[PDB]
């Protein structure tokens, strides 16, 4: 999981 | 120009409601069933005995469908 | 063509369900809550360890233990405390236990740094096959001197039971091996049988199969006074002499009788007590426990 | 003008789902509330075992092994004496035993998604009855409390292990010859070294799928310990409702979430999408650097030794 | 002639003196009798034996004899009581002695009967070489089996002394001959003598120089577990094995070294204590007594 | 006629002889008087020995020599276990051994003019120290007490044997197969039989010089024992003067006196005559049957065995 | 004439008397002499040591063959 | 000794  | 040609469009919220409203209705219903397998699962190791039961997933990816199906006919 | 208002009829429908599902869906979801909440409990296990700790069985029989189970004792000069299975009579007698056969589901064919630390389970039942552990055994037997006894009690295939008991029991320090020694014997109508026994294949037979004095033996660690291998042969440890007179920790012959034909080489290596039952008997039922001997 | 011809086969078909559809989820949540009021009927009952201790014990599974313990069951460790024995699953057969159990996960049975108070005291069951037998040579879901997990580091010299199985019935694993979790006091920050696998080093290194940037932030070395309750991940910002923990479905080193999220949420199957997912987050028993974020393991364990 | 009758005063003197004896005649007549009174008593002897009696000097010591010296004792499973040694020290213990050298006053080439019921002299200063007697040895160390120890008390010619202990000390029924059996080797910087010595001439010397479960022998009553004989050739009563490695009942020899050329037949049979000093060396004394373990 | 000559020849010659003896005998007086006196001091300290008691013991010098003891010393028996081990001589050399003595006369060393209770307790030296040895392996003057030398011999069927040396050497013996002696309540009747022997059967026969009735006078056998305070002897008569323990100076079996008086007074040479006696009578170590009543011997032993 | 004739036979007679009563002490005497040799070497085996003495009795035995030379002349 |  992954946050830009 | 009255009886219906403005008449029904008061009424294209009242279809594309549901249809907008049922199409989320419809996938909380897919993260319900999918959370309660699990959960219920968990409790295997918690009570006596679980249950024993499959998810028709399939069937909502179904229903998922003729969704979009009568969203692109309007 | 605009005479619908049969169609108005059906729309109305949809709008009725739907609200009561978006309800008994939210309604629902706090069931689901409410399952999650009872389901945060490991399965229940039987086995559980009483609260209370001491030195030895007795000395929690005295702070006021009174069922027999699984315990922590912290003996006077050890270290990390270990669990073990005492045994709680009416009269308030704590007794410790360091060695129990009854069905033969514990391979005793073990080597010896086994036999120091321990093997088998520990049931809160006393129910199960084990043996405590030559160090723990030790550290037990060795404090301040106050002597306990060693009760041995067997218990036949027909339900025949016996004891022998043996006074001011101990057991050495791994050093000098695990040399095992008492003052004499209390009583008991299993008889002495570590004492040697006649078994009348030669004199020096009662002399050869007494174990007061004898030294701990393995496979893997000779100390018999034997030219060969007690261990090795009977397989299993114990303090061996020119082999032995009493051997719990022999094989468990199902049944209790046995014949050369059935032995590996040709040796009686069952779990026997030569006083009492013959050399080809194995005893169903065996326990190794102690108490302070003011008692 | 003429969309007059509608109301008539248009409309009267674009209504017909709606029913062929509200009429069956109507149905279909019944099934549901029906298997709940059940599950919760078999309830009223916990499941049972009896786990009868081994004589055998030591500082932990290591020693044993070494103290003549080579079954892969259940004993009865005590690393310091400062705390009480407490009982652990010791795996004494892969990669020559030795191995005290952290973490493992083969079927549903235990619930993760727990707060941070259990995360610290341990949760699950170790183990539970081999068919028949009187010990219990089976493990079980748990996860060793956090304090005992940090202590256990603590001590010396610990290396780590890491296995999991697809569904399928592949394997991979994920060496850590360092690695050790601070204390309680210190939000149990992990740390570990020396990648020795197949799996891909997630906790180092990062999902080896996102670049740059977008990687970094999957990288769990150093990374604290986040429950739904207690943010600590690598996410900084005012909205509560964006923490890995409370997405994602779990208590673990999140960083701004993860490359890999074992103490995930356990999807049978293994093939999970994100209109499954309770927050459309790639929650589950996950290890991206070998089956990206969209696949829950069957089987993942985390094992350690000394070294 | 009246002049001439001085006679009858001269008469009436010798008269005079008459009277004078029976006078004298019966003082002494007394005076005899003073002596007579005196030599009466025999001679007073300084052997005397205390009147406390018991089942072992211990049991005497308890209660409440101090000195060591001569006593009775009537063990359990005997019948006629027996005279022995006891030595008591201010802590209160009371050793019984079966043996004792010092000097080689005694022939200690004795036959089987003789070691039976024992030969030598025992004097309240335990100052006397003797040997208690197999069967009263055997009756004291064999009562409902409290445990005894023996203790070996050696002293060379330079003063020097050592001991060796052995616990649970027993000697058995003229039945299986006098066979001596031990729990283990108690402690005693007079080293283990009974455990075999590695003599060096052979392996299997250790082996053969064990006392630990041997039979006694006397030359008329061979039980060695040698080829020949032991007792008639180093000249004793003594459980030998191959012989010995501890030999207290040796020949005694003045000045503690001897060799080869002064023995018999070329072997050792001296009161040697191979553990302590060579095979070559006698010790001036010697000492054999028990006393219940428990002390 | 002229008998006034005696005053004048005679008389004098008379008183001066007359004389002459008081004196001497008045020296002879003032000479006894200072060897008593001497003898009385040498006294003020008695004889010692130091008689080191052999292990060997059993109820009797038979079953000792039985039991090994092979030498002639002083042993410990203990007959009857109702009483206390008494000490006493036992022979095992002459004649096969195991001969326990019960009475032994060799020199002057002790009084045997004692009083009934003495001779029932015993008195005399058992044994004296061997020159140098620490054991009394030489026999001493005695009389094993009355009351032990009955019960040894109510025990069993025991013989008795009497040994005598004259001063000249040659020897005699006096066997007698049966022998006992009844407890004190029976005035320690004495009875023999079955004479083997050289000495002549006094005990039984009576002296072999006296005829009929004078001769029965004489015998032993059946007789009681008497003391000089204790009369039992077989004169009758109401003069107490008249007692043959008074006369005779000893106690023993008296009957009108005897043909053989062991015991009696130790006449140093053996040649005495009644004109030495102090009463007259042929008191002295004699054996009629062998010597005549005018013969103390040197030495005088009464040993005693089963059989 | 009574001083001579009569009281002579007289004197001697209340003179033999006297004869006959050291004959008697001669008598005790010897016998004496031997009850005390006894009487004392019994000695020998109660005190320390026994007075070594010598009972020449021959003088006894000269002196009353000697006082019975002393009947013819009566 | 006797005593007629
Ligand atoms: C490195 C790369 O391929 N670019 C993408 C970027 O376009 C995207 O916005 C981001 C999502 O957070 O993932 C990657 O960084
Ligand atoms: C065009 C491209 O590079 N792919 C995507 C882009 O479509 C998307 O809008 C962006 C979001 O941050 O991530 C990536 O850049
Ligand atoms: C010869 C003999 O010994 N018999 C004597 C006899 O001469 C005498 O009358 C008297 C002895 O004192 O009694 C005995 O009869
Ligand atoms: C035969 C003999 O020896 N004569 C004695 C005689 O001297 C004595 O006076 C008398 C009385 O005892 O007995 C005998 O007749
Ligand atoms: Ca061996
Ligand atoms: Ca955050
Ligand atoms: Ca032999
Ligand atoms: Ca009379």
């Amino acid at each position: 999981g992954h946050r830009p | 120009i009255e009886v219906l040609k403005r008449k029904v469009i008061e009424k294209v919220q009242h279809i594309q409601l549901l249809q907008k409203n049922v199409r989320a209705q419809l996938v909380d219903m897919k993260r319900l069933e999918v959370d309660i397998d699990i959960k219920i699962r968990s409790c295997r190791g918690s009570c006596s005995r679980a249950l024993a039961r499959e998810v028709d997933l399939k069937d909502y990816e179904d229903q998922q469908k003729q969704l979009e199906q009568v969203i692109a006919k309007d | 063509e605009a005479s619908i208002l049969t169609h108005d009829s059906s729309i109305r429908y949809l709008q009725e369900i739907y609200n009561s599902n978006n309800q008994k869906i939210v309604n629902l979801k706090e069931k689901v809550a409410q399952l999650e909440a009872q389901c945060q409990e490991p399965c229940k296990d039987t086995v559980q360890i009483h609260d209370i700790t001491g030195k030895d069985c007795q000395d929690i029989a005295n702070k006021g233990a009174k069922q027999s189970g699984l315990y922590f004792i912290k003996p006077l000069k050890a270290n990390q405390q270990f669990l073990v299975y005492c045994e709680i009579d009416g009269s308030g007698n704590g007794w410790t236990v360091f060695q129990k056969r009854l069905d033969g589901s514990v391979d005793f064919k073990k080597n010896w740094i086994q036999y120091k630390e321990g093997f088998g389970h520990l049931s809160p039942t006393g129910t199960t096959e084990f043996w405590l552990g030559n160090e723990k055994i030790h550290l037990i037997s060795t404090q301040s001197a106050i002597p306990y006894a060693l009760r041995v009690e067997l218990e036949d295939w027909n339900g025949r039971t016996s004891t022998a008991d043996y006074a001011m029991f101990k057991v050495g320090p791994e050093a000098d091996k695990y040399r095992l020694t008492y003052a004499y014997f209390a009583g008991g109508d299993a008889g002495d049988a570590f004492d040697g026994f006649d078994f009348g294949d030669d004199p020096s037979d009662k002399f050869f199969t007494s174990h007061n004095g004898m030294q701990f033996s393995t496979w893997d660690n000779d100390n018999d006074k034997f030219e060969g291998n007690c261990a090795e042969q009977d397989g299993s440890g114990w303090w061996m002499n020119k082999c032995h007179a009493g051997h719990l920790n022999g094989v468990y012959y199902q049944g209790g009788t046995y014949s050369k034909a059935s032995t590996p080489n040709g040796y009686d290596n069952g779990i026997i007590w030569a006083t009492w039952k013959t050399r080809w008997y194995s005893m169903k039922k065996t326990t190794m426990k102690i108490i302070p001997f003011n008692r | 003008l003429y969309i007059d011809e509608t109301v008539n086969s248009n409309i009267p078909t674009n209504l017909r789902v709606l029913r062929s559809i509200l009429e069956n989820l109507r149905s279909k949540i019944q099934k549901l509330e029906s298997d709940v009021s059940a599950q919760m009927e078999y309830c009223r009952t916990p499941c049972t075992v009896s786990c009868n201790i081994p004589v055998v014990s030591g500082k932990e599974c290591e020693e044993i092994i070494r103290k003549g313990g080579e079954t892969s069951e259940m004993y009865l460790i005590q690393p310091d004496s400062s705390v009480k024995p407490y009982r652990v699953y010791c795996d004494m057969n892969t990669e020559n035993g030795g191995w005290t159990v952290i973490q493992n996960r083969q079927d549903g049975s235990v619930d993760f998604g727990r707060k941070w108070d259990p995360y610290k005291q341990g949760f699950g069951n170790v183990a539970t009855n081999t068919d028949g037998k009187n010990y219990c040579g089976l493990p079980g879901e748990y996860w060793l409390g956090n304090d005992k997990i940090s202590q256990l580091t603590r001590m010396g010299p610990t290396e780590l292990l890491i296995e999991m199985e697809d569904w399928k019935g592949d394997k991979v694993k994920a060496h850590y010859g360092g690695f050790t979790v601070q204390n309680e006091a210190n939000k149990y920050q992990i740390s570990v070294n020396k990648y020795r696998g197949t799996a891909g080093n997630a906790l180092m290194d990062g999902a080896s799928q996102l670049m740059g940037e977008n990687r970094t932030m999957t990288i769990h070395n150093g990374m604290f310990f986040s429950t739904y309750d207690r943010d600590n991940d690598g996410w900084l910002t005012s909205d509560p409702r964006k923490q890995c923990s409370k997405e994602d479905g779990g208590g673990w080193w999140y960083n701004r979430c993860h490359a890999a999220n074992p103490n995930g949420r356990y999807y049978w199957g293994g093939q999970y999408t994100w209109d499954m997912a309770k927050h459309g987050t790639d929650d589950g028993v996950v290890w991206m650097n070998w089956k990206g974020s969209w696949y829950s393991m069957r089987k993942m364990s985390m094992k350690i030794r000394p070294f």
